[PDB]
C-alpha cells in the first residue's frame, strides 16, 4: 500500500517542530557572529573563484544555496528586513531563531504549539507598544545624523573612514530634502586612490568627442537628445539655433557632425548611459527629447561648470554646478573595486537610516537597551494576562534578550556577566541604558549618542514573531524522492 | 498460470477493506491539524524543492502526489466540495476518512460489509432530516446576506477588506437572483492599488471590477468574492443556518445513537459508529487549542443535552458555550452536503473490495 | 552507562500495559475454549514427560509455564477462585482480560490511568449491589439440591451421567454437613466398568494386606497406629487385649507383626497415608494412637461395617456404618484413567458449590444472563455517574459481554449476532433470559435449569478486579540482575 | 600516558557532568511514576525470582541493580532521607534530579559550574529559613497528629481504612512517649479476616504448648528462661517452687517436662524468639536467667491478663495489663501476608509521622503547597542578589517546582496548565495554597488535612543540595585500584 511515492521523506510530530526550529536555530548562528559594532563580516564562495565578502545578512541569506526548506524562510525573513527597512538584517534573523528555540523549550514540556503562537502574538503587541513609550523624539538636526550615520557606517570596513563618509550622507540627505528620497542620490564608485577621497559632487560624472570641440564649457546650455545624429549638417545648424553649447546625445554621432559642432564651438559628446542620461535631466534640469529639429531652448539645462578632468587616465566629463540638483551624485573613490560595492551597500542603508531619521524625529537608545527594557516590561506584564500565556510573554521577553547576550559575544566580554549588570542598571536609570562594547560595560546609549530609528525596530518584532510562529504551526510537509 | 497481465496487483476481500480504508483514513489525518482558525498550515516540497505553504486541504491534495487510488479518490472528494461552496474542503475529508476508520475496527469484529454499508446510507438519510430539523431558518434580507456572506470572507486574504467584499458580492448576486445563476457575474480584476478601490460594475449580468495591487492578491480577490457570493448563492436555495463550533455535529450524533438503541439488531452499532464519528469534528476542533479533547467532550455533550442545541465548542475560551448568544451560525446548506458528500463517499469506498491495475 | 544491569527487561507507562494486557489476553482466551459444555481441554505435558488433560482452567495454568510477571496474577486469579468456590475458574480469566482489554484502550486515547482504576473499582462495588438484588434465591431441599447439583455436573466429560454424579453428590453432602466442609469428603478413582456404576459408601475406602484376616468386620473397634509393626508380638497381642479388630497402621507392618493379626484374626492394614488416618479418627471416632503399647478400649472406634470390596477387581476395606460418621467416601468408577481424572475433578467442584449452599442458598441463572443483566444495570449507572467516570464505567460493563461472546464462541454462533439479539430479549425477558448452546438461541436459564452461585460470581468480580487493577499500576519495573 | 590500569572508564569535561545529569535525570523520572495519591508501586524481581512490590522509594532504589555511578548517588540520597525522615523518600530523589536540569541549562549557556553552586546554595539557605517562617504550630494536639497519620496512610493501599489505623497510631505514639520511641509499639501481622479488624493492645502478643496447660492465667508470673528444658522432673519441681505460673522459655521443652508443668496447673511456652523474651522482660518487669536453676520469686514479671485468643484458627498468646502501661502493641489484622507487608510498613511511617508531630509542632501544607510557595519567594529573592547568583536561585526555585508538577502529572491532568492556577491561587491567598488532585484543582491544603512535618522538608534541601552539587564536581571516575 504506497500511498506516498519512493524516498518521501515525512516528518508529523515533534520531528517536524524539532527539525524546523533546528535548522532556523542553526542559520541564526552562522549570521549571530556579525551583529554589532564589533561583528566580523562573512566571505561567501561560490564554488568558481567567486568571492563575496560582506557583512549584511541579508546579501548574504541570498548568496549561500540553503538547502534547508526552514532557513529559506529565515533567508525570506531576513529579506523583509532588508527591503521594509534596510540594516538589523541580522537582528531580525537571531530573534525568529531563539525564540523558536524558547518555544521548543515549552513544547517538550507539554504546551501547545498553537497556545505559545498566541503568547509572542500578545507579547508583541506590548513590545511594539512599549517601543511607542521609549522612543526618544529627535530633530533633523546635523549632528543627530552624524551620529546615527556614522553607527550605520560601523561595523564594517569603512569603518575606518567612517567619520568621513557619515558627512557625505548627512548633506546628500539634506540637499535631496525639500519628503525626503534616497533615489536622488547617484552612488557611482571609481577605483584608483584610497577611500579617504571619496568626494559628494553635486552633479551627473560621465566616463568631447571630436578633437577640434571645446573641451571645456563654462556654463553650458545642456541640450540632451536620444536620436542618432548620423544619416546631418542640417541637424548641426538646429543646434546652434537653440543655443546648445553642451549636447549629451544617447547614441553615436555622426563623423560629419561631430566636426560642424567643432566648428561653431560645441562640446557634444556621444553614446552616453541611459541612465546617466536621466540623472543630468533631473540634475541640471534639462529635456531630453528623441530627434533633433524638435529640441529647443526650453530643454536646455543650466550647469554651472562642465570640464573633463582624467582622474586616472580616464577622462571624466564632470558637469557640476546645477541650479537645483535635485539628482546628487555621491562620488566614491576607493582602493580595490570590491571595497567600492562594499561602501556603496553600506551608504545605501546608511542613507536610508538618515530619511527615515528626517521623515520622522524619534529613536529608540540601541546597544540593546530597548530590549533589555521591553523584556523587563513584557516580565510585569506576564502576572496579568496569567495562563498558560504567562509564559509565552515572559519566554518572549527572554528571547528579547538574545540582542544584548550576542553584543557581548561579538565583543569578547561574558555574556551573562554583561546581562545581569545591563539588567540591574537598566532597572534603574531608564531606557537610556545599554550594552557599550566600545567600554566592556553597561552605559547610557542616550548619552553615548547610539540611537537606533523606529521603524527598524517596529518592523523587526513584526517581520519576526509572525513569520516565525507560522514555521511552528508547520508540523507535515510530505516530500518525495 | 499468470490469471491476469504478469505485475497486475488485485487486492482481495480483506486484503483490500485494508490497503483501501487506512489509506484514506491517513490522508484524512493529514490535513486534519489544517482545521480550525488554529490549523497548522503546512509547507509541502515538491519533489523539485518546491515550497507549498497552506491551509486548504484541496490545494495541498493537489500538491501531494498520491499513487494508491483510495487516496486518490480523496483528492477528488476535495475538488468537487472545494468547486461548490470552497470551505470545509478538510470537514468531508476529515469526515470520509474517520468513517472508514470506525468501519475497519467493525471488520474487526468480523462485521460484513454488507451490513455496515447499509447501516451508512440509512444513517445519512438520517443526518440530512436532522439537519433540517435543528437548521436556524434566517431571511434575502440585504443586512442577513451581509453577515452570511461576511463569515465566508473572514480568513482568506480579502478578510482585510471584507466589508467591502460582502456589499460588492451581495449586489452581484442579488441582483442576478431569477434560483440564482452563478454565471451572470463577470469578474473583472485589474491589477494595481488596493483591494478597497473596488466597485461593482451594473442588468441581467452586472460586471465587477475588482482591483488588486499584485497578480496573486488580485485572483484571490476574485475567488473570495466568488465564495462571498455563493454563500449568499445559498441563501436563495438553503435559507437555512446552523450553529457551527461543532455544535451540529455533537446534536446529530446524540440523535443518531439515541436512535441505535431503537433500531437494535446487528446495524445497531453502526448508527453509534457513525454518530460517534460525528463527534471528531467537535474533538478535533477543540484540540487545536491546546484543550482536553476528552474532557471538552463530556462537557459538551453535558450542557448540550441539558439546555438545547445552542452550545458549542469555544475555541477562544477553550469551552463549551452557547453559539447562538455568541452570533455563531453556519448556513444548513454548508453542513447539509458536508454529511451528505462524505458518508457518500465513505459508502460506496467500502464496496470497493478489489482494484485491477498495473503495479 | 546502562541505566539498569544486564538481563534486566523493562517496560514502562503504556509499553508495558500492552506487553501486560496482551499475555493476559492470549492466556485468558486459552482457557476460554473450557468454558461451557463445548469446553475443549488441553494437553499439558511437564518435563516429567506427564501428560494432563483437564478442563479445568486452574489446572490448566498450575500446569502451564508461566514467567510472565503479569500473566503470572491470571494463575493467582484462576487459583483463589477455585480455592473460594470452584466453578468460574475461567469466568474470572477471561473477564480480567477483557477488562484490561477495554481499559488500554481508554489510555491510547488520552484518558488517565488513574480515572480508569477508579470507574473499574468503583463500577465493582456497584454490581457487588445490583448481584445480590436480581439474584434468584432458591430452597437445602433435595428438589432444589438436585437442581443446583444438576447445573454443575454438565459442560463435562462425565456429562452422560449428570443424574448419577448429581444424586451421588446429593446423598453424600448430606450425611454429615452440620457448616459443611469439603475436606470430609473423599474420592476414590477406581478403574473398571463405566462411570454409570459410581457408588456413595457411607464412610472411608482403603486398602487392607492381610488375607486370613477378617476380611468383613461387624461392630468393629477400630484403632489407628502410626507407629510401625516391625521389631512384633508384645506389640500385636495388646491390640488383641483391647478389642481392635481393625488395625489401620500408618507406616510399615512386620511379617511377624502380620502374622499375628493374622492369627488373632484382626484385619490389619499397613501403608496408611496420614490423611486417611486423620479422616478414620473422624469418621468412626478413633484416637491417633502413636505408641502400640498405650492403645486401651476407649481408643477404639466402632464402625459397624469394614468389609473387602473387590469392585473393579481391587480390594478395598468399606468402613462404612458409624456412630457418627463425619466423613464419607465417593467411590467413583471408570473405564479409562482420562475418564476417571475429568470426572473427579468436576466432582470436587460440586463439593464446593454444595460448600457454597450450607454458607449461601441465593443463586444465579447463569449462561451470561446475570452478565448480560449486570452490563446492563451497570452501564445505565455509568450514565447516572457524570465525569470522565461514566465512560470508564460503561467500559467496565462491556467487559461482561464477553462472557456470553465466548459461549456463542465455543459454539459457532456469530457473537455479534447473538449478543445483540440476547440484550434486546434479556431487556424484556429479564435476569432469567441467556443463551442455550445446545440450541443456538436465546432461553430463560432459570427454566432450562441453568443456575450458578451468587457466591460464586460474587468472589469472582471482585478478585478478578482488584487483581487486574494491580497489574495495571505497576507500569514500570525493570529487576535486579 | 598510563596512570591507569587496563579498563578504566575517565569522564571527561562537559562529557561526565552530561553523563551523570541525564543519569540522575532518568531514575528520577523512574521513580517519578509513584509518587502522589495516583502513584504506581512497582513490583521489583532479583535473581532468586523474588518479587519485591513496594511504594517506598528508598526500597525500590535498593532493590534495582543500579549501573550508573550517578544515580548509584542518587540512591544514597533517597537512602540518607528515610534514615533520617522516611516519608517523601521520593520527592528528595525529584528536587535533586530536576535541580540538576535547571543548572544543566545553564551550564550548557557558558555559565561556569562555581558560580551556579554558589546560586543554588544562596537559595537553599534562604529556602531552609523560608520553612522556619511557613512553618504552621499546633501541639500534642489528637486532632492535628490523626490528621497528618491520616495523610500519611494515604496515597498507599490501607487508604482504604486510613481512619482506623491512624486512630491506633496516635494512642500508640501518645503512649509511648517520655521523646517518642517507636521501639515501644510492637507491629504483629497475622492473616485471615479483613484488615479492619486491627486492635491495639497493651502488653505483648507471641504467635500452652501443652494441651493440659491453663488457657488463661490471672495474675501470671513469667519465668523467662533461656536455656532448654530437655535432657526433667526435676527441672520442673524448681520452677513450681518458684511460683512461676507462666514459664515463657525460649528454646524447646521437653515433652515431659509439659505433662508435669501441665499438671501444677503451669502455663509454659516453648520456643519464643529471643526478641520476645527481651520484650516481656521489659513490660512486665521481669528477668530473664540462662538456667532453669537461676531462676527465683523475685524474676517473675508481674502480669495483670495473659489470654490465649485465636486470631484467626491460630491462638495467640496475649500478656497485656502489665505493670508499665508504656509497652503498646499494635496487632496487625488483614487478608494476605503480603498485603500486611505494606500495611506494616505503613503503620512504621505513621507513627513516626505522629512521633515528630508531636516532638515537633511543625506542621506545613504539603502537597506541594510549600513547594510554590518557597519558589515565588526566591524568585522574588534573586534580584536582590543579581549576578549570576539570581539564575541559580531562581533555578532552585524552578526546581523546587517540579513536586507540583509531578503531582498534575501522576494525576492526569495538565501540568503546566495547573501549575499557573496554583501559583496564581498561591499569591492570593497565601502560604496555605497546595495543588488537589481529588478535585483537579488547587485547594488549601491546610483545610484539607493535607499536611507536612517540618522536618521532612527541612531536612530535604540539606540532603539535596550537598549531594547534588557534588555530583556536579566529580568530573571523573576511572575505575583503577
Amino acid at each position: 500500500v504506497k500511498t506516498l511515492n519512493p524516498k518521501a521523506e515525512v516528518a508529523r510530530a515533534q520531528a517536524a517542530l524539532a527539525v524546523n526550529i533546528s535548522a532556523a536555530r542553526g542559520l541564526q548562528d552562522v549570521l549571530r557572529t556579525n551583529l554589532g559594532p564589533k561583528g566580523t563580516m562573512k566571505m561567501l564562495v561560490s564554488g568558481a573563484g567567486d568571492i563575496k565578502l560582506t557583512k549584511d545578512g541579508n546579501v548574504l541569506l541570498h548568496e549561500m544555496q540553503i538547502q534547508h526548506p526552514t532557513a529559506s524562510l529565515i533567508a525570506k525573513v531576513a529579506t523583509a528586513q532588508d527591503d521594509i527597512t534596510g540594516d538589523g538584517t541580522t537582528s531580525n534573523v537571531l530573534i525568529i531563531g531563539e525564540l523558536l528555540k524558547q518555544a521548543d523549550l515549552y513544547i517538550s514540556e507539554g504546551l501547545h504549539p498553537r497556545i505559545i503562537t498566541e503568547g509572542f502574538e500578545a507579547a508583541k503587541e506590548k513590545a511594539l507598544q512599549f517601543l511607542e513609550q521609549v522612543k526618544v523624539s529627535k530633530e533633523m538636526d546635523r549632528e543627530t545624523l552624524i551620529d546615527v550615520a556614522r553607527t550605520s557606517l560601523r561595523t564594517k570596513v569603512h569603518a575606518e573612514l567612517a567619520d568621513v563618509l557619515t558627512e557625505a550622507v548627512v548633506d546628500s540627505i539634506l540637499a535631496i530634502k525639500k519628503p525626503i528620497d534616497l533615489f536622488m542620490v547617484e552612488i557611482m564608485e571609481m577605483k584608483h586612490k584610497s577611500e579617504t577621497d571619496t568626494s559628494l559632487i553635486r552633479g551627473l560624472v560621465l566616463d568631447a568627442r571630436h578633437p577640434d570641440m571645446k573641451k571645456r564649457v563654462e556654463d553650458a546650455y545642456i541640450l540632451t537628445c536620444n536620436v542618432s545624429l548620423e544619416y546631418i549638417e542640417d541637424r548641426v545648424k538646429k543646434i546652434i539655433e537653440l543655443k546648445g553649447f553642451v549636447v549629451i546625445n544617447q547614441k553615436g554621432i555622426d563623423p560629419f557632425s561631430l566636426d560642424a559642432l567643432a566648428k561653431e564651438g560645441i562640446i557634444a559628446l556621444r553614446r552616453a548611459k541611459r541612465r546617466n542620461m536621466e540623472r543630468l535631466t533631473l540634475a541640471c534640469g534639462g529635456i531630453a527629447l528623441n530627434s533633433l529639429d524638435d529640441l529647443n531652448p526650453d530643454c536646455l539645462g543650466h550647469a554651472g561648470l562642465v570640464y573633463e578632468y582624467t582622474l586616472g587616465e580616464e577622462k571624466f566629463t564632470f558637469i557640476e554646478k546645477c541650479n537645483n540638483p535635485r539628482s546628487v551624485t555621491l562620488l566614491i573613490k576607493g582602493p580595490n573595486k570590491h571595497t567600492l560595492t562594499q561602501i556603496k551597500d553600506a551608504i545605501r542603508d546608511g542613507l536610508r537610516a538618515v530619511k527615515n531619521a528626517i521623515d520622522d524625529g524619534c529613536v529608540v537608545p540601541g546597544a540593546g537597551a530597548v530590549e533589555v527594557a521591553m523584556a523587563e516590561a513584557l516580565v510585569k506584564y506576564k502576572p496579568s494576562v496569567k495562563g498558560r500565556a504567562q509564559l509565552g510573554v515572559q519566554a518572549f521577553a527572554d528571547a528579547l534578550l538574545i540582542i544584548p547576550k550576542v553584543l557581548a559575544q561579538n565583543s569578547g566580554f561574558d555574556l551573562q556577566e554583561t546581562l545581569v549588570k545591563v539588567q540591574a542598571e537598566h532597572s534603574e536609570s531608564g531606557q537610556l541604558v545599554g550594552v557599550d562594547l566600545n567600554t566592556g560595560e553597561p552605559m547610557v546609549a542616550a548619552e553615548a549618542g547610539i540611537w537606533d530609528n523606529y521603524c527598524v525596530k517596529k518592523q523587526l518584532l513584526h517581520s519576526c514573531t509572525v513569520i516565525a510562529t507560522n514555521i511552528l504551526l508547520v508540523d507535515e510537509i510530505m516530500r518525495a524522492g | 498460470v499468470l490469471v491476469l497481465s504478469q505485475n497486475t496487483k488485485r487486492e482481495s476481500g480483506r486484503k483490500v477493506q485494508s490497503g483501501n480504508i487506512n489509506a484514506a483514513k491517513t490522508i484524512a489525518d493529514i490535513i486534519r491539524t489544517c482545521l480550525g482558525p488554529k490549523s497548522m498550515m503546512k509547507m509541502l516540497l515538491d519533489p523539485m524543492g518546491g515550497i507549498v505553504m497552506t491551509n486548504d486541504g484541496n490545494a495541498i491534495l493537489r500538491e501531494i502526489q498520491v499513487q494508491h487510488p483510495a487516496a486518490k479518490s480523496m483528492i477528488e472528494i476535495s475538488r468537487t466540495q472545494d468547486e461548490e461552496v470552497g470551505d470545509g474542503t478538510t470537514s468531508v475529508i476529515i469526515l470520509a476518512g474517520e468513517m472508514l476508520s470506525v468501519a475497519e475496527h467493525f471488520l474487526e469484529q468480523q462485521m460484513h460489509p454488507t451490513v455496515v454499508i447499509s447501516a451508512y446510507r440509512k444513517a445519512l438519510d438520517d443526518m440530512i432530516s436532522t439537519l433540517k430539523k435543528i437548521s436556524i431558518p434566517v431571511d434575502s434580507n440585504r443586512d442577513t446576506m451581509l453577515n452570511i456572506i461576511n463569515s465566508s470572507i473572514t480568513t482568506k486574504v480579502i478578510s482585510r477588506w471584507s466589508s467591502l467584499a460582502c456589499n460588492i458580492a451581495l449586489d452581484a448576486v442579488k441582483t442576478v437572483q431569477f434560483i440564482d445563476i452563478k454565471k451572470y457575474a463577470r469578474v473583472e480584476k485589474i491589477p494595481g492599488g488596493i483591494i478597497e478601490d473596488s466597485c461593482v460594475l451594473r442588468p441581467k449580468a452586472c460586471t465587477i471590477l475588482l482591483r488588486g495591487a499584485s497578480k496573486e492578491i488580485l485572483s484571490e480577490v476574485e475567488r473570495n468574492l466568488q465564495d462571498a457570493m455563493q454563500v449568499c448563492r445559498n441563501v436563495l436555495l438553503d435559507p437555512q443556518l446552523v450553529p457551527g463550533g461543532g455544535a451540529s455535529e455533537m446534536a446529530v450524533a446524540h440523535a443518531l445513537t439515541e436512535k441505535s438503541k431503537a433500531m437494535t439488531g446487528v446495524e445497531q452499532w453502526p448508527y453509534r459508529a457513525v454518530a460517534q464519528a460525528l463527534e471528531v469534528i467537535p474533538r478535533t476542533l477543540i484540540q487545536n487549542c491546546g484543550a482536553s479533547t476528552i474532557r471538552l467532550l463530556t462537557s459538551l455533550r453535558a450542557k448540550h443535552t441539558q439546555e438545547c442545541e445552542t452550545w458549542g465548542v469555544n475555541g477562544e475560551t477553550g469551552t463549551l458555550v452557547d453559539m447562538k448568544e455568541l452570533g455563531i451560525w453556519e448556513p444548513l446548506a454548508v453542513k447539509l452536503q458536508t454529511y451528505k458528500t462524505a458518508v457518500e463517499t465513505a459508502v460506496l469506498l467500502l464496496r470497493i473490495d478489489d482494484i485491477v491495475s498495473g503495479h | 552507562q546502562m541505566l539498569k544491569e544486564g538481563a534486566k527487561h523493562f517496560s514502562g507507562l503504556e509499553e508495558a500495559v500492552y506487553r501486560n494486557i496482551q499475555a493476559c489476553k492470549e492466556l485468558a482466551q486459552t482457557t476460554r475454549t473450557a468454558y461451557g459444555p463445548n469446553g475443549m481441554n488441553k494437553m499439558v505435558i511437564n518435563h516429567l514427560e506427564k501428560l494432563f488433560v483437564t478442563n479445568d482452567a486452574a489446572t490448566i495454568l498450575r500446569e502451564l509455564e508461566v514467567q510472565h510477571p503479569a500473566a503470572k496474577m491470571i494463575v493467582m486469579a484462576s487459583h483463589m477462585q477455585e480455592q473460594e468456590v470452584g466453578d468460574g475458574t475461567n469466568f474470572v480469566l477471561v473477564f480480567a482480560g477483557a477488562l484490561l482489554e477495554l481499559a488500554e484502550e481508554l489510555l491510547r486515547l488520552g484518558l488517565s490511568v488513574s480515572e480508569v482504576i477508579e470507574g473499574y473499582e468503583i463500577a465493582c462495588k456497584k454490581a457487588h449491589e445490583i448481584l445480590p438484588d436480581l439474584v434468584c434465591c432458591s430452597a437445602r431441599d433435595v428438589d432444589e439440591v438436585s437442581s443446583l447439583l444438576h447445573t454443575s455436573v454438565m459442560s463435562k466429560q462425565y456429562g452422560n451421567e449428570v443424574f448419577l454424579a448429581k444424586l451421588i453428590a446429593q446423598a453424600c453432602v448430606s450425611i454429615f454437613p452440620d457448616h459443611f466442609n469439603v475436606d470430609n469428603i473423599r474420592v476414590c478413582k477406581i478403574l473398571g466398568s463405566g462411570v454409570h456404576s459410581s457408588s456413595v459408601l457411607h464412610g472411608m475406602v482403603f486398602k487392607k494386606e492381610t488375607e486370613g484376616d477378617v476380611t468383613s468386620v461387624k461392630d468393629a473397634k477400630i484403632a489407628v497406629y502410626s507407629c510401625p509393626f516391625d521389631g512384633m508380638d508384645a506389640q500385636v497381642k495388646a491390640i488383641a487385649d483391647t478389642g481392635a479388630n481393625v488395625v489401620v497402621t500408618g507406616g510399615r507392618v512386620a511379617d511377624m507383626a502380620l502374622h499375628y493379626a493374622n492369627k488373632y484374626n484382626i484385619m490389619l492394614v499397613r501403608l496408611n497415608s496420614k490423611w486417611d488416618l486423620r479422616r478414620l479418627c473422624k469418621t468412626v471416632g478413633a484416637t491417633a494412637l502413636p505408641r502400640l503399647n498405650p492403645p486401651v478400649l476407649e481408643e477404639m472406634g466402632h464402625c459397624d461395617s469394614v468389609y473387602l470390596s473387590e469392585v473393579g477387581d481391587t480390594q478395598v476395606v468399606v468402613f462404612k456404618h458409624e456412630k457418627e460418621g463425619a466423613i464419607s467416601t465417593i467411590v467413583l468408577r471408570g473405564s479409562t484413567d482420562n475418564l476417571m481424572d475429568d470426572i473427579e475433578r468436576a466432582v470436587d467442584d460440586g463439593v464446593n458449590t454444595f460448600k457454597v449452599l450450607t454458607r449461601d442458598k441465593r443463586l444465579v441463572p447463569g449462561g451470561g444472563a446475570t452478565e448480560i443483566e449486570l452490563a446492563k444495570q451497570i452501564t445505565s449507572y455509568g450514565e447516572t455517574c457524570p465525569g470522565l467516570e461514566q465512560y470508564a464505567i460503561k467500559k467496565f460493563a462491556e467487559a461482561f459481554e464477553a462472557i456470553p461472546r465466548a459461549l456463542a464462541e465455543n459454539s459457532g454462533v456469530k457473537a455479534n449476532e447473538v449478543i445483540s439479539k440476547l440484550y434486546a430479549v434479556h431487556q424484556e425477558g429479564n435476569k432469567n433470559v441467556g443463551l442455550d448452546i445446545e440450541v443456538p438461541a436465546v432461553k430463560d436459564m432459570l427454566e432450562a435449569g441453568v443456575l450458578d452461585t451468587y457466591l460464586g460470581k460474587y468472589w469472582a468480580i471482585k478478585l478478578a478486579t482488584n487483581a487486574a487493577v494491580t497489574v495495571l499500576r505497576v507500569d514500570q519495573i525493570i529487576m535486579a540482575k
